[PDB]
């Protein structure tokens, strides 16, 4: 909680340092309930592992192929060739159904802490929970707690907070530029003046509307401008 | 304290936190009066029934429109029902009348006599028809499942969502009316034109809603 | 305590463990009044016996004659005794028997005594389990035998669901449809014949025809409830 987000704000008096990455900034107030406060953790988490995955797997995709764009990569004609033209519908059902089960399972574990530790089919093996979203053993093989374990929790809140931001910008910069985050990179280091967040944005380069195997996805932006 | 419709206003009086979905809303002091407020209680309970039902069926019959089924939008189905069986309107309507007559005169007077239709006069049926609380008759005909018995938390919580989705099938029974008189259409035609385009196709765009522009 | 339904809750205060698959799974809380719980418990078992009953036999039925649609079936099979002769007879016979069923669900005690030759009757048992001349032969304990009685049963109750609304959708039998999903995992799915965006809704169209003739008249034969098929 010490060395907060501004010089001379105070913490509220339930920001106290007592989870990681800690700046007591709460300017609405959201976290003033401890339910949803530790909700709040909860989803933060979420967002910013999905975040965190979501930004490297944009990069790495640039890098790999840069033939695909990544605002585009998940139509199916554009997927590699063990899966291009692939049934979306099948698809979406092996994650539907595969998320599910993960999801209500971590549910569970939020609903009630430390009840669904142990595996359901070979019940010999629990999962530990040191804290609500930190569950470890096989989801920390390599056990890189039982050390510092706050500071590396403050190491992954931090990273997670800037890759929410930076994926936000990479959506918000494929939806201005039509670009990916390494391109639209490359497209301001080739002229910083006439290529940058003016003259590009109130333009979404983004479709009204993409057919996809018979659907249509309403294909929206987030700002308006420009088709 | 309790959950008011309009945040800072006390409530009133009269509505104090027993009744289901009970928000302090009495601006016009209509249920001051107890008696008053039980009769209205149960109106607000009638009406929330018969428009949950209304909502439900419009919603169904508009699906089935839609999807391409046989069916006629809410507002053409009397016409529809009448002419393809050959059923007589005057003949429907006072059997119609007939039997919610009997239904809504038990009603009435168990609302005037709570103690009354279980007396054994109807059929012999006494239990099935004392009524547990007002506007929640209760039993086994009216409540077949025992839901009001047994958990009574999960009573309360039920009488909650009846009367607040009752109030929001209320709302969207006016809001079918208040869409055919506008637009023309079905409920859904309503929401696919919204759903196309949610902007340019609302309330606001067509000319009857808001005659300024 | 005992295996749950979802591992982490916390069962209704009316279900205790004490009947067989009880797994602490009332949402609803349909099963609170203690006279309503009897009366359901009745009615899962009898729903549970009734889809296995027919869940083996639609299966048996494809097996031994994939000649004929089980949905189909009831006007294929053109029997010497008419439609209405065996429409009585099954009429009268389980009028009688699920009378006498009924009469054991109300007052329990009453009917185990042959109403012929008295000298044959059931033991004192439970509502729900007969037992006696019902039962030869009862592979060993009771207890784990009605708990596998009513998983099989729930488990072929949404078998026989899915065999309807894969009849509907697909037009084919259970091991048809099966083989059809094996043949193509990832398109035949009901996911990869449906869905619905904010914008369009498309849906599978039946495979069973609005009405069937059947000897003279035109039997309704409708989809269950599309509309609100995905
Ligand atoms: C900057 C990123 C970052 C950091 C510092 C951490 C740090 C941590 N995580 Mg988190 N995590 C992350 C990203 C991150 N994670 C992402 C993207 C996911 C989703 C796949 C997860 C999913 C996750 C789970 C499910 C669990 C952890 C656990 C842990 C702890 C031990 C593992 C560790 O130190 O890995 C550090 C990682 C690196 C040094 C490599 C990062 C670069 C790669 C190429 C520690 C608090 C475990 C825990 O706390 O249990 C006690 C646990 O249960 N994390
Ligand atoms: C309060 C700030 C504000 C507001 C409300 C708007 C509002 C708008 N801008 Mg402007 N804009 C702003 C600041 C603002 N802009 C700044 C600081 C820059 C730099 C731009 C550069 C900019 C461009 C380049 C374009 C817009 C356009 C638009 C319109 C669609 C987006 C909308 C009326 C678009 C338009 O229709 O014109 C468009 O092409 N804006
Ligand atoms: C006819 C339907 C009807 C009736 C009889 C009631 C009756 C009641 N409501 Mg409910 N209510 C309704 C519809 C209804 N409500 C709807 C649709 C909503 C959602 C907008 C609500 C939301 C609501 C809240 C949030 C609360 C109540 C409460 C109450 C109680 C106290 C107020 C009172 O005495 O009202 C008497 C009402 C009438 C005599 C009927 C009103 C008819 C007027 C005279 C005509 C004007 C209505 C309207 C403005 C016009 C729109 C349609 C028009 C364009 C044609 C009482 C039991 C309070 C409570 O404690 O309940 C337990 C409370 O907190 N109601
Ligand atoms: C959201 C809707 C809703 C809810 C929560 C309730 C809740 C309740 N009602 Mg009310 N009721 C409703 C709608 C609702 N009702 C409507 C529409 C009618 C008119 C038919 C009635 C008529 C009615 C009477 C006459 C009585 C009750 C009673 C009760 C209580 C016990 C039954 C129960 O637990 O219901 C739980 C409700 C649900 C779990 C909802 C089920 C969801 C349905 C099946 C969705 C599908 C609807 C379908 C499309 C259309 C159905 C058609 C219909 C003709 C069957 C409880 C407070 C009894 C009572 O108070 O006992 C003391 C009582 O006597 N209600
Ligand atoms: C149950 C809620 C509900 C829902 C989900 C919808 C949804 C929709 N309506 Mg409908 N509508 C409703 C209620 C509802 N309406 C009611 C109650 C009325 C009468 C005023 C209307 C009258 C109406 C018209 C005339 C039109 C729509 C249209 C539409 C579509 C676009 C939205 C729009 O134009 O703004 C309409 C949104 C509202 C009117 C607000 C929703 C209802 C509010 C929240 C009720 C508040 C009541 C309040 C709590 C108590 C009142 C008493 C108080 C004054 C003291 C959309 C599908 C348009 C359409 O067809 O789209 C193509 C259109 O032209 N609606
Ligand atoms: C009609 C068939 C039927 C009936 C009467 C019952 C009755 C009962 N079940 Mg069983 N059950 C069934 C089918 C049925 N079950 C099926 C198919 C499954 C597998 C999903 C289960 C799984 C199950 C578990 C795991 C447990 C029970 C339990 C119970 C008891 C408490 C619940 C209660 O009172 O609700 C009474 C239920 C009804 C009146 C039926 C509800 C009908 C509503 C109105 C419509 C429901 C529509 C449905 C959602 C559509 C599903 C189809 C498809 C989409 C899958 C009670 C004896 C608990 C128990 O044993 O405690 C003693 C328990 O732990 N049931
Ligand atoms: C749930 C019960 C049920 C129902 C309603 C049907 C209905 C049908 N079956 Mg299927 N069947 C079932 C269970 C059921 N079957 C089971 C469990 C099996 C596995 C043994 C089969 C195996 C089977 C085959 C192999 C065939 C059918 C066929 C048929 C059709 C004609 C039957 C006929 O001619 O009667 C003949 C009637 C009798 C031989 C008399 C009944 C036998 C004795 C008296 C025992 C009955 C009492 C006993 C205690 C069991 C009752 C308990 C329980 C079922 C409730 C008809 C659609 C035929 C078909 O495809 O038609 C096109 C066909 O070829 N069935
Ligand atoms: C005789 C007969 C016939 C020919 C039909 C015909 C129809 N019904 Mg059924 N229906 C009937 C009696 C009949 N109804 C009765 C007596 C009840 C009670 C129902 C309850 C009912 C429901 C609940 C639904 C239908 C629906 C439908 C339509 C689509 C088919 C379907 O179920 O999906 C179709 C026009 C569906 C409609 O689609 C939205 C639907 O959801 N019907
Ligand atoms: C989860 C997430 C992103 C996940 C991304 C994923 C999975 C990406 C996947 C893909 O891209 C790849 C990998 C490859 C593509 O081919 C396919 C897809 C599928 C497209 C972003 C969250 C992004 C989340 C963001 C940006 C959240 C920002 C929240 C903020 C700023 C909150 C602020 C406050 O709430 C507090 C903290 C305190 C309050 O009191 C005050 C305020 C100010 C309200
Ligand atoms: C909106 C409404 C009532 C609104 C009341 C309000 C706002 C009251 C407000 C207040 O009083 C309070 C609360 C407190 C006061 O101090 C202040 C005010 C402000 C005065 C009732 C609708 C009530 C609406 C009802 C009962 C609707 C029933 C609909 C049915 C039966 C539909 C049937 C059909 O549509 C189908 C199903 C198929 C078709 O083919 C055939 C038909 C027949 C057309």
């Amino acid at each position: 909680d010490r060395k907060l987000w501004a010089p001379g704000v105070v913490a509220p008096e339930y920001l106290k340092g007592d989870l990681a990455g800690d700046y007591g900034w709460d300017p609405l107030g959201l976290g003033a309930d401890p339910t949803a406060l530790k909700w709040y953790r909860q989803s933060e988490l979420q967002h910013a592992r999905w975040a965190m995955l979501g930004v490297a797997g944009v990069l790495v995709q640039e890098i790999v192929k840069p033939d695909v764009y990544f605002y585009e990569a998940g139509l199916p004609q554009n997927l590699p060739e063990p899966f291009t033209n692939i049934n979306m519908g099948g698809l979406l059902a092996w994650e539907f159904i595969l998320m599910h089960w993960v999801e209500v399972r971590r549910w569970q574990d939020y609903k009630n802490f430390g009840s669904v530790n142990e595996d359901p089919i070979f019940k010999g093996n629990k999962v530990p929970n040191p804290e609500m979203g930190y569950p470890g053993g096989i989801f920390d093989p390599f056990g890189f707690s039982k050390g510092n374990l706050k500071e590396l929790q403050t190491k992954e809140i931090k990273n997670g907070r800037l890759a929410m931001i930076a994926y936000m910008a990479f959506i918000l910069q494929a939806q201005a530029t039509g670009k990916g985050p390494l391109a639209a990179l490359s497209a301001h280091l080739s002229n910083p003046f006439g290529n940058n967040i003016l003259k590009n944005i109130g333009t979404c380069t983004v479709p009204h509307s993409v057919d996809v195997q018979g659907l249509t996805i309403p294909l929206t932006c987030l700002w308006p401008g420009s088709q | 304290v309790r959950p008011v419709w309009f945040p800072g206003n006390p409530p009133p009086a009269h509505l104090d936190g027993s009744l289901a979905g009970d928000y302090g809303f009495d601006p016009l002091f209509l249920g001051q009066e107890p008696q008053t407020l039980k009769w209205y209680v149960q109106a607000e309970l009638v009406h929330g029934r018969f428009a949950m039902l209304g909502a439900a069926g419009i919603i169904l019959t508009s699906i089935g429109a839609k999807v391409g089924l046989g069916f006629p939008e809410w507002y053409d189905a009397g016409k529809v029902v009448v002419e393809k069986n050959n059923i007589d309107f005057p003949t429907l309507m006072v059997i119609q009348f007939y039997l919610m007559g009997w239904a809504e005169t038990k009603r009435w007077y168990d609302f005037k006599n709570p103690g009354s239709q279980a007396d054994g006069s109807f059929l012999g049926f006494t239990e099935e028809f004392k009524g547990l609380e007002n506007g929640y008759p209760g039993g086994r005909f009216f409540d077949p499942m025992g839901l009001s018995r047994g958990d009574a938390a999960k009573y309360q919580e039920y009488k909650q969502k009846e009367v607040k989705n009752g109030r929001l099938a209320m709302i969207a029974c006016l809001g079918f009316a208040a869409q055919y008189a506008a637009t023309g259409k079905g409920p859904l035609d309503n929401l696919a034109d919204h759903l196309a385009d949610p902007n340019h196709v609302n309330f606001a765009t067509n000319g009857v809603s808001i005659p300024i522009a | 305590s005992r295996p749950l339904w979802l591992p982490g809750s916390t069962p209704p205060a009316h279900l205790k463990g004490d009947l067989p698959g009880d797994f602490g799974f009332d949402p609803l809380g349909l099963g609170a009044n203690a006279e309503s719980l009897k009366w359901f418990k009745e009615s899962e078992l009898v729903h549970s016996r009734w889809a296995m009953a027919a869940v083996a036999g639609i299966l048996v039925q494809e097996i031994v004659r994939p000649d004929v649609f089980w949905y189909n079936a009831g006007k294929e099979v053109e029997s010497p005794l008419g439609p209405l002769g065996l429409l009585a007879v099954e009429f009268f016979l389980m009028h009688w028997v699920e009378v006498r069923r009924w009469q054991d669900l109300r007052k329990p005690g009453s009917v185990d005594q042959d109403p012929i030759f008295s000298q044959y009757k059931l033991p004192p048992h439970e509502v729900g389990y007969p037992g006696g001349v019902f039962a030869p032969f009862i592979p060993g304990d009771l207890a784990e035998l009605k708990v596998k009685e009513i998983k099989n049963g729930r488990l072929a109750m949404l078998a026989f669901v899915g065999f309807v609304m894969a009849a509907q959708v697909t037009g084919k039998g259970p091991i048809a449809a099966l083989q059809e999903h094996l043949a193509d995992p990832w398109g035949t799915t009901i996911f990869s014949k449906a869905a619905v965006v904010p914008g369009q809704a498309v849906a599978p169209p039946c495979k069973i025809p609005a009405s069937v003739s059947y000897k003279g008249i035109e039997i309704p034969t409708p989809c269950f409830l599309q509309g609100l098929w995905p």
